[PDB]
Order: C-alpha cells, then structure tokens, then sequence
RNA sequence: GCUUGUGACGGCCCGUGAAAAUCCACAGGAAGGAAUAGUUUUCAUGCCAGGUCGUACUGAUAACCGCAGCAGGUCUCCAAG
RNA sequence: GAUGGGGAAGCUCCGUUUCAAAGGCCUGAUUUUAUGCAGGCCACCAUCGAAAGGGAAUCCGGUUAAGAUUCCGGAACCUGG
C-alpha cells in the first residue's frame, strides 16, 4: 500500500529542479529534527543528455552524453511518485544525511552520482528516466 | 429642390461605420485540407466584448498545419462555450455546440449558426445575437441541404456548407427599452451616424418630397414603386400591402 | 442507496475529508476507499486515480457535485473527495 | 426596513419614464445584477460583465450566456435537442 | 504660498506633464517633473503579477542585471510558480494516459 | 545501436506539422 | 556620491592610476548627548564617481593622513 | 483641513472605454568552448564621441484678431489668513 | 498618398496589398580582390500624418543692462563604439 520506497521514481514540481526526474534514495515518513515534515532524499539530474544519431563522431557522442546530478531533500508535497523505478544500491550509501551539512562532501557524492548515471545511459535501460520531460 | 437626406449617404463621407474599437472581423476559419477530410481542435482562450455587436466573440487558437506556429481566430460565441473549452472544426467533427460541421453532416431539426451561404465565405447567416438556423431536408442527388432562416424563408444550400452547432450567445437583448434618449445616443456612437432621425413632413418641401404645406402632412400616398429613382423613394417602398 | 451507507459510516467508521488531506492518506496507504465528486476538474481527478491505482485503493465517483457530497458527510460545507481509513 | 414598496431598484428613475416601462425593466435588472452557481467550482460567485459575458469570481472561468441571464430558456431547448440528436447518429 | 510653474513648454496637464513639488538647499519650491509610474510584469497564463521581478519601464530593462528580470526556475521571468506546476503535472499525467490508450 | 532510438512521426490529421513535400504542381507561376 | 567603510578598499583607489585629487573635509559635530568631535571626512575623486570614507576618531585620522600617497594631490578644506 | 499623487475596493452600461515603434523574459538546442588553459563586455573599474534646427519678449482694458493703444473675442498650470 | 494595374479625348480618376517575376541580414564559402560563388532564415511589400497621444538619458548653487534645466562651479545619467 506504500509505494515511497528508496527505489521510487518521480518528478519534481518545485525549487529549481521542477520538471525533473528524480529517485528516491532514503525516505523519512515522521519528519526530523530539521525538515518538520514528511521528505526524501533524492538523486536527479540536471542537464539531461542530447539525442544522439549515427551521423555524430567519437569526439561529438562522449560530449552529448554528458549529465549533470544533482542532490536535494524534498518535501513530499513538492513531489509526484510515478510507477517507474531505478535500483540506487550502486550509491544508497554515499547519498545519506551526513553528506549534507557540508560542502565538500556534497561534491563527492554527486561525482559518484555521475559516474552511476552515465554508465546507466551507456547500455541503454530506464529510457524513461533519462528522457527530459516536455511542458 | 436639393439632395435628400438619405441620397447623402452613398457618398460615404460621415455616415461610414465607427471601427476603432472593433475586435476583427468575425470569420470561420479558411476551408483547407484538415477540414474537408478529418477534424482539427482548437481552445478557446477568451470570450470578449465587441463594440457594436450585441453578441459577444470567442478568441480560438488553431495549431498550423503546414508551419511550427500558432493562428487565432474570431468566432461569434454561442451559449455554453466557456473559456478552456476544446472546439472541433472539421467534416469528421462530434455533434456538440461549439464545433463547426458541414451541413451535410448533421441530422434534421439540427441547430446551427453562422452558416455560410457558399462553401468557403467564412460565415454569413444566423449572426446576430439569439439567432440560429433549422435544418430541414437533405438531397443526398446534387449535394443540397434545405434550411430554415431567422426571417422566416426556406433557403436551399450545398451540404458542403460549414456551420457552428449551437444559438448565438446575447439573446433577449432587445426585450429591455432603452427608457431614454441618452441610452440610444450611446449605442449608435459605437455603430454610425443614423440618429437622430428628423421626421420628412417636418421639413421644407426643398428638403424633403414630404415637406411643406400649412399642416403637417403627406399629400400623396406614401407607398412608392419600385422602378422610382433617387430622390423619390421616400416612405414605403413597394409595399404589398399598408396597415396594422 | 450510496447515500444512506456512507451516512452510517461517518458516526462509527474512520473519514477523511479535503484534497490534500485525502493524499496524504494515499501516501501514507491508509485509505481503502476515496469518493470524488462529479464537477471536480479533470486534472485533480486524473491525479487522485493515480495515486489510487499506485496504493491500490478503490475509487468510487459520486453523482453529484461538491455541494451535494457535503450534505451527504453531514457538513454544510462542500466537500471535492472524500477519503475512508476504516469502515465501521 | 422596507425603504420603498414596490419600485424596488428602479427608484434611481423617480416619476418618470411610466409605470409600465419602469415594470419591464425592474425584472431584467434583477436577473443581471444577480450572483448565479457556477457549474464548474460550484460556488455562487457567477456575475455579469458585458451582455452575454458571465464570469466567475474565484475558477476565473467565463462562459458565454443570455444578455440578462446566465442561460436562456430557447438554449436550453437547444442543448436537450443536440443530446438527443447525438445519441442517435452515434450508436 | 509660494508657487510654482511648468519647467517645460507643455502648459496642459497631461500624464507626460506630471510634476511634484519640492523644497532645494537653496530654501524654496520649485516644481519637478516625475515619469509615469511602471507596471508589473504579469503571467502568461493566469494574468496574475510575478513575483520576485523588477517593476520598470519597457527600455529600462536593458540597464539592470539579469538576475533582476527571472526567477531560478523554469518558465522564470514569465509564468508563475502555480502555473509552472500546473504544466508540469498536466503534462505527465496526459502523456501516462496516451501510453494506456495505445495498449 | 543502443544510444540511437527509432522516432517515427506521425504525419496524419492535427498530429505533428507537415514535412515539405513537392509543391510544383500549385506553384502560382 | 558612493560612500566607503572600510579602510583597505580606501587606500587603493588613491592609487588606481585614475585619480589626481583628493580632498579632506573637517566637520565639528556633536555626539549623541554629550560634547562635540572633530569628525574627518576623506573623499576621492573617481573618474566616474566620488568616494568618501569618514570617520569619527580623531587620532585613526592622522595616521591616515601620513599614510596617504605623496603623489596623490590633497586639498585641505 | 486644503491641493495633489497613489493603493486596495465598490457602483454603472443594448456605452465595457486607441494603435505602432521600441525593450525584456521564457521555450528550443544550432554552434562554440578547459589543463598548462578559455569564455564571460547582462559583475566592477577604466577609454572615446554624441550632429542639425528652435531657445529674446508679450500672451492681452496697449505686443494676438476685430480698419485702432476698441468695455468685444481667444486654450491651459501653480493658489496664503 | 506613389508604385503594379484598370478608367478617362484630356487636365487626371479609382485603389493601398490590390489578377505583380515587388526584397535583404546571419554567415558559410575565398587569403588572385573584393565580395562573386553554397544551405537555411524571413515575405512582413513605399511614404506622409501629434511642439497636449507613445517616447533612451540632469540636478542644485551661482552669474547678465538684456540668456540659461543650454553659460560657470560641483555632482550625475543614457546611447553608440
Ligand atoms: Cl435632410
Ligand atoms: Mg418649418
Ligand atoms: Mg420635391
Ligand atoms: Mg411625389
Ligand atoms: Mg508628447
Ligand atoms: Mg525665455
Ligand atoms: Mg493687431
Ligand atoms: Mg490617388
Ligand atoms: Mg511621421
Ligand atoms: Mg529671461
Ligand atoms: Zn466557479
Ligand atoms: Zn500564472
């Protein structure tokens, strides 16, 4: 009956990041000592990579498949679950409350976070995740 | 004598239409491809007010067919369209109010409004507020649709035609007395200078054939034929008959 | 008779009442069954179908509109959706 | 209190104009200064702007109508008519 | 009791001719002449005044930074954020049920 | 192969705008 | 017309290679409630715009003064 | 309190009460770009230039029009006890 | 109010995007020289019409027999490059 599991895809609607895919890593249902409410910690991504054809070269392809993460906590009203889901066990552990509350830890959680989601690109699977969504 | 009154309105020169404020000419949209095969949805964006027409106007955008743009259109509203509404215009168009069919596409007894008279003209029955028009007949042989007019008259049109399912918006407009002169003054300053109106027999007989004489009156009888000329057509023109 | 069984469930059953209370509730899968009103608009009844069809909760449309499902409650307020956590 | 007894609204006119015609318009002036249900957020917040033209205060939402009334009784004929016609072009 | 007159040659009291009356360091009033106010920038779908956007005149928006005239979001500067939200949940759930309509 | 996807556009009534196709026979000369 | 605080970002716009003059204002103002100060005022002339730093404490004035360049031009009062 | 500016509201219409130049934002992603190096002149500072014509005064019981230094006519802003 | 066109013996009349083959800024191509030559973009198609409508940007002090938001002193702002 409970579907915000730390495999979950959905979209974001608000704070910068609205319009975007995202997937919940660890969620917090009774609130905490910051963020009184009901949120998750979430990956996404910011820069989603351009449609690649056959005419494009070596050197063109590896740049259009660029992405950008990003790292947010999310309230659970600013947040609209889908059916799809994506495994995040390749970085649930980097991805916590400590790597928040500190700038240069931040940094090396999206770096792992990058390397995660390209490799996912390559091979093509959870298309749907990585295709920007139109509005 | 000297030119009549109404001899002085051909001239054009201060009796043409007040247009500043007019929202645009009331078309359908230009009969093309998607119309005559399928169908193509439009939104209404605004319902608006037009200055000289009783019946109020729907903004509606159409997606270009051949071109990455949007066109506008001004359709004559009818009741029960609202702002957001989704209106489809097309030969394979739904029977609801709002949507523009040819009328050989919809049933007997079928309300429509603003119906053109040729497949094309963009409009040209049934416009003014509260107005609509009953379809009656179809001749399947030759491509003919019989129709009941606002006046009363039964027209034969091509089933080609296009007209918009519903009545015009604005009706019982005329049920309230204006109740004073200012209130008319008002609504012929958006429309043209027709008012007011200085009776004949009050003029001289230079001004007017009805004018002159040591009582106020006609001299001859006022219903005139139809073959008279200009300057003489004043009164009932070629009237059957006179009387309540 | 819609009216009388929801009537009875309101004085020994668990309800709740209001948009962003009934997703809540969704989010949370407490809710085993959600009323929405007839005049409410399309995208709001779209999205709680959704929420519905991911908690697998049954859904149920009221013919009537948000003043006629406010009476049915009990309330002299209107009412868009209505959700049961436990029937009585 | 009850200020007038049965001029009502048409009181701004005073003596003039005739009863009759003062009559006539008392009853549409009511309809067009009235509140109406709006059938989409199902509050009475529907009032008139210019002839023909109701719009709701709180959905934002306008709908082409009647000069002094939201719906006239020959458009409503006309929607019954539509239903019925459709129904049996369609199945 | 001291009073002033038009510093320009328009003698008419137009909304190009407004004027306010001050008092100078030099200890008397002299009439000054003000521009006509700005207007907010408004939403593209709903009408409604945005937020967070400098109120300007049409030219004077080609002097100030960027960071003056948009939001960090998208549709920024020109539709606001309950409107952004609307396209945003509009256009997933329609595009969800496309995909059922063609299975 | 598994980067590039195959996105057929509909060209039908109201779907997707028109591709220019060979117009010489309504050119106004 | 733009008026500065602190004392670092003063001592080097008076040698930006784009002033010439400089000039400084002594004023006699009272505090608060008690008896008056000597308040100095040091105001660069910019090419576009003018600076002023000012401050209230009579001995942090004079070492300003010295540490002021020599080439710099200064109008006292 | 007076004059005036402005804000949120309310009444009224079979009357619902200009246009264009011009300026900005967003959607879109064509191109262009880093490792011994480049882009930003929408952040700051610094450099140069900005032509042509009008500009005095009256604006009225004497500077305008009425044969005139005519009790006539002629648009408008500021407004003390 | 021109043009394209159509009227009129003609001085000229109609008409203003009209039954017209109606035009030019982003560059690429070239280091013979200046712009010929390749894609694509856009078809809007003269001009005149407000010293009270729209509109990029200046204020204070001082100065003359007679000028100043224009000169002087000080302090700002806009456009183009
Ligand atoms: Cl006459
Ligand atoms: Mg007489
Ligand atoms: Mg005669
Ligand atoms: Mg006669
Ligand atoms: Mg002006
Ligand atoms: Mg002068
Ligand atoms: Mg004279
Ligand atoms: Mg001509
Ligand atoms: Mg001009
Ligand atoms: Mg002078
Ligand atoms: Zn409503
Ligand atoms: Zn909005």
């Amino acid at each position: 009956a409970k579907f915000l599991k730390a495999g979950k895809v959905a979209v974001v609607v608000r704070g910068r990041y609205a319009g975007k895919k995202v997937v919940i890593v660890k969620p917090h249902d009774e609130g905490s000592k910051s963020h009184p409410f009901g949120h998750a910690l979430v990956a996404g991504i910011e820069r989603y990579p351009l449609k690649v054809t056959k005419k494009h070269g070596a050197k063109k392809v590896a740049k259009r498949t660029k992405i950008k993460p990003f790292i947010k906590v999310v309230n659970y009203n600013h947040l609209l679950p889908t059916r799809y889901t994506l495994d995040v066990e390749a970085f649930k552990s980097v991805v916590s409350t400590e790597t928040f509350e500190q700038p240069s830890q931040r940094e090396e959680a999206k770096k792992v976070v990058k390397k995660a989601f390209e490799e996912r690109h390559q091979a093509g699977k959870n298309q749907w995740f990585f295709s920007k969504l139109r509005f | 004598g000297r030119v009549i009154r109404n001899q002085r309105k051909g001239a054009g020169s201060i009796f043409t239409s007040h247009t500043r404020l007019r929202q645009g000419a009331a078309k359908l949209r230009t009969l093309d491809y998607a119309e005559r095969h399928g169908y193509i949805r439009g939104i209404v964006k605004q319902i608006v007010h037009d200055s000289g027409r009783g019946a109020p106007l729907a903004k509606v955008v159409f997606r270009d067919p051949y071109k990455y743009r949007l066109r506008e259109e001004i359709f004559i509203a009818n009741e029960g369209v609202h702002t957001g509404q989704f209106i489809y215009a097309g030969k394979k168009a739904s029977l609801n109010v709002g949507n523009v069919l040819p009328l050989g596409s919809v049933p007997e007894g079928t309300i429509v409004s603003n119906v053109e008279e040729k497949p094309g003209d963009r409009g040209a029955l049934a416009r003014a507020s509260g107005n609509y028009v009953i379809i009656i007949g179809h001749n399947p042989d030759e491509n003919k649709t019989r129709v009941r007019l606002p006046s009363g008259a039964k027209k034969v049109i091509s089933s080609d035609a296009r007209g918009v399912i519903g009545v015009i918006a604005g009706g019982g407009r005329v049920d309230k007395p204006l109740l004073k002169a200012g209130r008319a003054f008002h609504k012929y300053r958006l429309k043209r200078n027709s008012w007011p109106k200085t009776r004949g027999v009050a003029m001289n007989p230079v001004d007017h054939p009805h004018g002159g004489g040591n009582h106020q009156h006609i001299g001859k009888a006022s219903t005139i034929s139809r073959g008279a000329v200009s300057g003489q057509k004043a009164g009932l023109i070629a009237a059957r008959r006179t009387g309540l | 008779s819609i009216n009388q069984k929801l009537a009875l469930v309101i004085k020994s059953g668990k309800y709740t009442l209001g948009y962003k209370s009934t997703v809540k509730s969704l989010r949370q899968g407490k809710s085993k069954l959600i009323i929405i009103a007839a005049n409410t608009p399309v995208l709001r009844k779209s999205e709680l179908e959704y929420y519905a069809m991911l908690s697998k909760t049954k859904v149920y449309y009221f013919q009537g509109g948000n003043n006629e499902l406010g009476t049915a409650v009990g309330k002299l307020f209107r009412v868009g959706v209505v959700s049961i956590l436990e029937a009585g | 209190a009850k200020r007038t007894k049965k001029v009502g609204i048409t009181g701004k006119y005073g003596v003039r104009y005739g009863s009759s015609l003062r009559r006539q318009v008392k009853k549409l002036e009511i309809q067009q200064h009235a509140r109406y249900d709006c059938s989409f957020c199902g509050k009475k917040t529907v009032k008139r702007g210019a002839a023909g033209i109701w719009t709701c205060s709180c959905c934002k939402k306008t709908v082409a109508g009647g000069a002094y009334t939201v719906s006239t009784a020959a458009a409503a004929t006309v929607r019954s008519t539509i239903r019925r016609l459709r129904e049996m072009v369609e199945a | 009791a001291q009073r002033v007159t038009f510093r320009r040659r328009n003698p008419y009291n137009t909304r190009s001719n407004k004027i306010k009356v001050v008092k100078t360091p030099g200890g008397i009033l002299r009439a000054q002449h003000v521009k006509k106010l700005a207007t907010r920038p408004k939403c593209g779908d709903c009408g409604s005044a945005l937020q967070g956007i400098s109120t300007l005149r049409p030219r004077q928006y080609a002097t100030v930074s960027k960071t003056h005239k948009t939001v960090s979001r998208a549709y920024g500067g020109s539709r606001c954020a309950n409107c952004v939200k609307e396209r945003i949940i509009r256009a997933f759930l329609i595009e969800e049920q496309k995909i059922v309509k063609k299975v | 192969n598994p980067l590039t996807h195959s996105t057929p556009k509909n060209f039908g009534i109201g779907q997707a705008v028109q591709p220019k196709r060979n117009l010489s026979r309504y050119v106004k000369w | 017309a733009r008026e500065i605080t602190d004392i670092k970002q003063f001592l080097e716009l008076t040698r930006r290679a784009d002033v010439k003059t400089a000039t400084v204002k002594i004023n006699k103002k009272l505090n608060k409630a008690g008896k008056p100060f000597r308040q100095t005022k040091f105001k660069v002339r910019g090419s576009s715009s003018l600076y002023t730093l000012v401050i209230n404490d009579a001995g942090k004035a004079k070492k300003l003064i010295q540490s002021l360049p020599p080439t710099l031009k200064v109008n006292r009062l």
